[PDB]
């Protein structure tokens, strides 16, 4: 249900919708909302099924801004999974 | 009791020397003292000797013969009724909990002794939950370790506390919180009868007693879901079916109980979604 008047269940529903989201616009919106409502914590490690090869893993994490690296990591993982 | 203190000090020194150095200098005197105590039939003297031996000669080093002698003396003392003797020994062992009190109190391995130890641990846990002191965490951890070490029969001991946690209305919330903490700290040693107990009467009693608490006490739904997630190794299907029948089919005995069960189910689903598929990526997955 929407508007749970809480924080933990709200973040859980938001990350569940993010996992179930395919359109990159909705993904970006959910990720920026999570980054705005929470602390400077990473949101890319919310699914163990997103296996990114280690050849690009060392460079995908070398970004100062957390929002951009999280977005690019989620996009690359979802694109590889769809391929 | 003029020369008794010197004899007790000499016996304690001999026991400490036998525990440190494996010698035969305290094998005959200890046996003679145990025989005299058994022939005199004095539980208070045996309890005092055990307290004096466990006060300072229990955290030095591991004992082999002195520990066996102390266990034999404790068994000879507990052979009789010894109501007040055991009631005082429980408090004496709970006060001197540093640091080998668990290995010295639960070493009797007797039925009545284990029952008294479990009752004392439950009373201490209830007092710690009602007082919420600073050192309450150490006492709760010690009680949980003592309950986990004595895994002979804990179903009746848990049922006796679950039946009392629903009779009153004031201390019922504290008793339920202490029981939940003990179940979470003991890996849920008793979970098969967790759903068959509060069928119609105990469930309504707990729902009516929880209304007298505050928001900080009622916010334990997250802890309850975290405890239920890492539990139910062989009775998960029955508990899940009972929860789904009492939450969705509106088969609850009360009116507000269905909302609480729905919130608990939602919290459990959120915890399962955030812990099973949202834990991490580098380390291996968890075991639920």
């Amino acid at each position: 249900y929407d508007i749970p008047a809480s924080a933990s269940v709200n973040i859980g529903q938001l990350e569940h919708q993010l996992i179930l989201s395919v359109d990159p616009w909705r993904i970006r919106q959910i990720l920026i909302e999570l980054h705005g409502m929470t602390s400077e914590r990473q949101f890319w490690t919310v699914s163990n099924k997103w296996e990114v090869p280690s050849v690009y893993s060392g460079v995908i994490l070398g970004i100062k801004d957390n929002l951009t690296r999280d977005l690019v990591y989620i996009l690359m993982a979802k694109g590889l999974h769809c391929s | 009791r003029a020369t008794r203190t010197l004899m007790d000090i000499y016996v304690q020194c001999l026991s400490a020397l036998i525990g440190s150095c494996p010698d035969a200098c305290v094998d005959a005197l200890l046996d003679t003292s145990v025989q005299h105590s058994p022939h005199f039939d004095w539980v208070v003297a045996h309890i005092g000797s055990s307290f004096p031996g466990t006060i300072i000669s229990r955290v030095l080093s591991c004992g082999l013969k002195d520990f066996c002698v102390h266990g034999g003396a404790g068994g000879g003392a507990g052979s009789s009724g010894g109501s007040s003797s055991q009631t005082p020994s429980t408090d004496p062992f709970p006060g001197s909990p540093a640091i080998p009190a668990e290995k010295r109190v639960p070493k009797i391995a007797s039925v009545v002794g284990i029952l008294g130890h479990l009752a004392s641990r439950h009373g201490d846990s209830i007092r710690r939950e009602l007082l919420r002191m600073f050192h309450d965490s150490l006492a709760g951890g010690s009680g949980g370790r003592s309950g986990d070490p004595s895994l002979q029969a804990t179903v009746p001991f848990l049922l006796q506390l679950a039946v009392m946690s629903p009779a009153l209305l004031g201390t019922v919330s504290g008793e339920l919180v202490d029981c939940l903490k003990p179940p979470a700290v003991l890996s849920q040693l008793q979970q098969h009868l967790q759903g068959f107990p509060r069928e119609e009467l105990d469930n309504m009693l707990n729902l009516a007693v929880h209304l007298v608490s505050q928001a900080s006490g009622a916010g334990a739904y997250r802890l309850l879901q975290f405890l239920v997630d890492t539990a139910m190794p062989a009775s998960v299907i029955t508990t899940q079916g009972l929860a789904v029948p009492d939450t969705v089919r509106e088969a609850c005995d009360r009116l507000i109980q269905l909302l609480l069960l729905h919130l608990q189910k939602l919290v459990h689903h959120r915890g399962g979604s955030p812990g099973e598929g949202v834990l991490g990526p580098p380390p291996p997955p968890r075991l639920v």
